[PDB]
């Protein structure tokens, strides 16, 4: 889990 | 509709011989926002959407397959060798034809500079993750400028992920100094080395264009370009229907229905290791600094209902994600969520024992109301998550104040700085699940936005990374997960369905799951190309 995203992937 | 939300061993990409595809074309995709920083190693540039775009442009040392297996990408490295197993020594030998887009060759200095920049030695680098760089004792020059030998001071099983998967190699000009690392990529990306190159950043048109890298020494891509358009979540499916973009994710049942109804669109499905969650803030001065309050509140959030509402009709027998380290379908996955199993009556009891009593419309203590700011990225699905949690928490006397936000600064201006009590967002994993431990859950983890941790969690992470046996390492990681749940760090909700809507004309592109794309192979099929040999 290294990068993030604002929306549910 | 019928497959489970679990990581498997396949991709769904409409594989075709790229030589039989059209020569040319413009792959049109969407972005949520222009990033505030294009350095994907930076704390403000750790955006999965941008990292996904950069994979078409930057070297990665390994190709990951649909089962998570790795092979050396010989476009970038002649060879990569575990020169010595313990102490670990890895020798990267760079493909002599590899050049950055400014003419500079790729050399051992790029590997040394990057490892130093994310090692934590110099606090001026504002990094998102170390990817184990703090465990390398040295990076030295091998037999010539094109060879780097990386010597580890401690075991690190997932060394292949340093420059692969979500990791990738940046040029020393962008990593050598804190100034360049932190501020050199604010307006756009630095030099790159891949089949494509970012050639246009139009802030007015809200567009980013990738075209063929002239210096690319590998297979000539079939595509002329990849174009990214900024679009909000509600605009994505209409854009696909109107023929303005060519692929976009499918996150709800109604989205799946619209996409599947649309002529010329295919539904591809390959779940990857990514998930959505509530992350709690335990920083001093925050209301959730109290661990017992975190665990009580957690007992009032119904993750199972949330997962069923989020995923019904989209996946089979929807369930919530019950692990921080492994997701469903991965080796080592297990349910460690029981310490905070949904129990409103028990939540109420624990809230009373703490002095959060029903003194008013919501519970109160020492003149403060029990209100929890929920920071999330405004969209239909995310608002739904927030609303369900709001309803169940209201039923136990807890007020969830929804704070929906937007724009490029959701992380850099809110999440990264602790501007929340709970924050909803997603983590996007790859084939290297252990590398998240030091990043997110260690007490000094660079992505520990909520500053929640303990010496026991730190020691359990240490034991996990010291372990050379994979099965024992998975056991130790699950003990870490148990401690993470018991600390009220975060509540995993749903892992990705892996459903993507793609223009039916596209080949070697779709739902990849664990696998990398071969960006030289993406292309559009010719007319009456209706055979499927894969």
């Amino acid at each position: 889990a290294s990068p993030f995203s604002p929306d549910p992937p | 509709a019928d497959r489970r939300a679990a990581v498997g061993t396949t991709s769904d990409i409409n594989q075709q011989d790229p030589a039989t595809l059209q020569d040319g074309g413009n792959l049109r995709l969407s972005l949520t926002d222009f990033p505030p920083n294009f350095n994907i190693l930076h704390i403000d540039g750790n955006n999965a959407e941008v990292a996904a775009m950069m994979k078409a442009t930057l070297p990665r040392a390994f190709i990951i397959g649909p089962d998570g297996s790795t092979t050396v990408d010989t476009n970038y490295f002649t060879s990569i060798e575990l020169t010595r197993t313990a102490p670990q020594v890895v020798t990267y030998t760079i493909n002599p034809e590899a050049v950055w887009s400014d003419g500079t060759p790729i050399t051992w200095r790029d590997i040394a500079s990057q490892i130093h920049a994310i090692s934590g030695a110099d606090k001026a680098f504002e990094i998102a993750s170390s990817s184990g760089a703090e465990r390398v004792a040295s990076v030295t020059r091998g037999v010539d400028d094109r060879q780097a030998v990386v010597t580890f001071a401690k075991p690190y099983a997932e060394w292949r992920g340093m420059f692969a998967g979500n990791g990738m190699l940046l040029p020393a000009s962008m990593t050598a100094t804190p100034e360049a690392f932190n501020k050199g990529q604010l307006d756009g990306p630095g030099p790159s080395a891949g089949p494509f190159v970012v050639s246009a950043l139009d802030r007015t048109a809200q567009r980013i264009v990738l075209t063929r890298n002239p210096r690319w020494w590998g297979a000539r891509p079939r595509l002329d370009s990849i174009t990214y358009l900024v679009l909000d979540d509600a605009a994505r499916l209409p854009a696909l229907q109107n023929n303005t973009i060519d692929a976009t994710g499918v996150g709800t049942l109604d989205q799946l229905t619209i996409a599947a109804r649309t002529k010329g669109i295919s539904i591809r499905r390959a779940p990857g290791p990514s998930w959505y969650h509530f992350t709690l803030n335990g920083a001093p001065g925050s209301i959730l600094a109290d661990k017992a309050l975190r665990l009580a509140i957690a007992k009032g959030i119904d993750r199972y209902t949330i997962a069923r509402v989020a995923q019904y009709g989209l996946t089979s027998d929807p369930v919530p994600l019950n692990n921080h380290v492994f997701v469903a379908g991965q080796d080592g996955y297990q349910d460690n969520s029981g310490v905070v199993a949904y129990n409103p009556e028990q939540a109420k009891r624990e809230l009373d024992a703490l002095g959060w009593r029903r003194s008013g419309a919501f519970r109160e203590k020492d003149g403060r109301q029990l209100v929890i700011r929920d920071l999330f990225y405004d969209a239909q699905s995310t608002r739904q998550f927030a609303q369900i949690a709001q309803h169940t928490l209201a039923q136990i006397g807890v007020k969830l104040e929804l704070q929906a936000k937007s724009g490029s600064g959701f992380f850099s201006d809110y999440v990264n700085v602790g501007a929340f009590d709970i924050a909803q967002f997603g983590w996007v994993g790859d084939a290297f699940p252990l590398s998240s431990l030091t990043q997110i859950y260690a007490s000094d983890g660079e992505s520990n936005f909520g500053k929640i941790g303990s010496p026991q969690i730190d020691a359990a992470i240490e034991r996990t990374l010291a372990e050379l046996d994979p099965g024992k390492a998975r056991a130790l990681a699950n003990q870490v997960d148990e401690l993470i749940w018991a600390e009220g760090f975060s509540l995993p909700l749903t892992q990705s369905p892996g459903t993507v809507a793609v223009r039916s004309t596209l080949a070697n592109f779709g739902a990849t799951g664990l696998a990398d794309l071969d960006y030289t192979a993406i292309g559009f099929m010719r007319r009456h190309h209706h055979h499927h040999h894969h």
